[PDB]
């Protein structure tokens, strides 16, 4: 089993930064593939980017190339979201999904934070 | 040309006739210094040094031997199932030093060498159970230029979770930038577990070939798996289908067939 607690979002400017965590804990060696998926309303879950707890990234999804970026901090069992020059489009829930495979389906992962609101004004 | 190679991943049968062939290629094979891994050595016929070692299952420790004597590894972690009387003298941090590293106690007297020793049954020593890895991951050293995982299992037998331990270890304790080579011990006669490789551990690679050693018996599936160019981004998906790694696994096979036919496999 591994638990997920996402924490950092809440209300910014447009133009702004948020900075999002994901603190893990269990048997987090056997999901080793840590994502970041967000979901606006009314819309489907969207694959932002996913990293081995040994530090190896997949590529961004597109709509957040050169704004976004993950890390992870092996011994804290964290992971990180940098988010910059936020625009209102990117206002959704963010998740941490802990998954055994990188892949970009959210139904590919079992285990799920329970999601931080992150909101851009304009 | 003389070395029986194949490429792991690079108009193509159907999983069922590539299943049939094998089926049929492994009932013919069927019909058909003792401290030197000959096998391991032919496996590393590209390289020629490595630093830091992590050898898992590694029996009485040969391989372990070979990348300390011939590869120069200067730091190694050596998990093997076999324990040790207590009456032995020789020790390496309180654990028994296996029979065929006694050649290289000096090394570690003069500090040139780091052998962490994971054989005792004071800890987990299988590394397909699934605590394994948290009994032992405070002693594996995280910055290992090669893996190898050397299991004998029965044919037949899904070793699946032989190489989850080494993706387990690639996954969260390696640092990408050091890691260079991982060589697995595998058998054809298992497909599960070459599935289970092309789905899990040959995507985070960009190179991966089948080895079959002259030293390796022209009966047996035994092959080895040399993975290498560990990529930078991380792939999505698999190199190719299930169906191309079936075929991959026939193809090996029938040049298997070739060459015991021919008749060469070298032992004594
Ligand atoms: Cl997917
Ligand atoms: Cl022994
Ligand atoms: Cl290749
Ligand atoms: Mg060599
Ligand atoms: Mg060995
Ligand atoms: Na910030
Ligand atoms: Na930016
Ligand atoms: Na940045
Ligand atoms: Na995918
Ligand atoms: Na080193
Ligand atoms: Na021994
Ligand atoms: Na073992
Ligand atoms: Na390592
Ligand atoms: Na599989
Ligand atoms: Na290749
Ligand atoms: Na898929």
């Amino acid at each position: 089993d591994v638990q997920l607690v996402e924490s950092g979002g809440g209300s910014v400017q447009a133009g702004g930064s948020l900075r999002l965590s994901c603190a893990a804990s269990g048997r987090t060696f056997s999901r080793p593939v840590m994502a970041w998926f967000r979901q606006a309303p009314g819309k489907e879950r969207e694959f932002v980017v996913a990293i081995t707890w040994s530090g190896i990234r997949t590529s961004y999804a597109d709509s957040v190339k050169g704004r976004f970026t993950i890390s992870v901090d092996n011994a804290k069992d964290t992971v990180y979201l940098q988010m910059n020059s936020l625009k209102p489009e990117d206002t959704a829930v963010y998740y941490c999904a802990a998954g055994a495979l990188p892949r970009t389906a959210h139904y590919e992962y079992d285990y799920w934070g329970l999601g931080t609101q992150v909101t851009v004004s304009s | 040309p003389h070395r029986l190679v194949v490429p792991f991943f690079k108009i193509e049968p159907s999983p069922e006739e590539s299943r049939s062939n094998i089926k049929g290629l492994l009932q013919h094979l069927r019909t058909m210094v003792s401290s030197m891994h000959y096998k391991l050595d032919e496996v590393l016929w590209e390289y020629n040094k490595f630093e830091s070692a992590v050898t898992l299952a590694e029996g009485e420790g040969s391989g372990a031997l070979l990348l300390i004597q011939k590869y120069g590894v200067k730091k190694l972690f050596l998990n093997t199932l076999a324990t040790e009387h207590s009456i032995e003298s020789e020790v390496i941090s309180g654990y028994t030093t296996p029979r065929m590293l006694l050649p290289i106690m000096p090394k570690t007297h003069r500090g040139e060498l780091e052998v962490i020793l994971n054989n005792s049954a004071s800890q987990i020593t299988d590394i397909t159970h699934r605590d394994w890895f948290s009994n032992q991951k405070n002693r594996i050293p995280n910055d290992a230029d090669i893996i190898t995982m050397d299991a004998e299992t029965t044919e037949n037998l899904d070793r699946s979770r032989l190489y989850e331990a080494v993706y387990t270890i690639i996954c969260n304790h390696i640092n990408p930038k050091t890691l260079k080579v991982v060589i697995l011990k595998v058998f054809l006669s298992d497909l599960d577990g070459m599935c289970w490789i092309n789905n899990y551990l040959a995507p985070m690679f960009g190179s991966g070939y089948l080895i079959k050693p002259i030293t390796s018996s022209a009966k047996s599936s035994e092959w080895y798996l040399c993975l290498s160019n560990l990529l930078s981004t991380l792939r999505t998906t698999q190199h190719q289908t299930q169906a191309n790694c079936l075929h991959v696994v026939q193809c090996a096979l029938q040049q298997q067939v070739q060459r015991g036919s021919y008749w060469l496999h070298h032992l004594t």
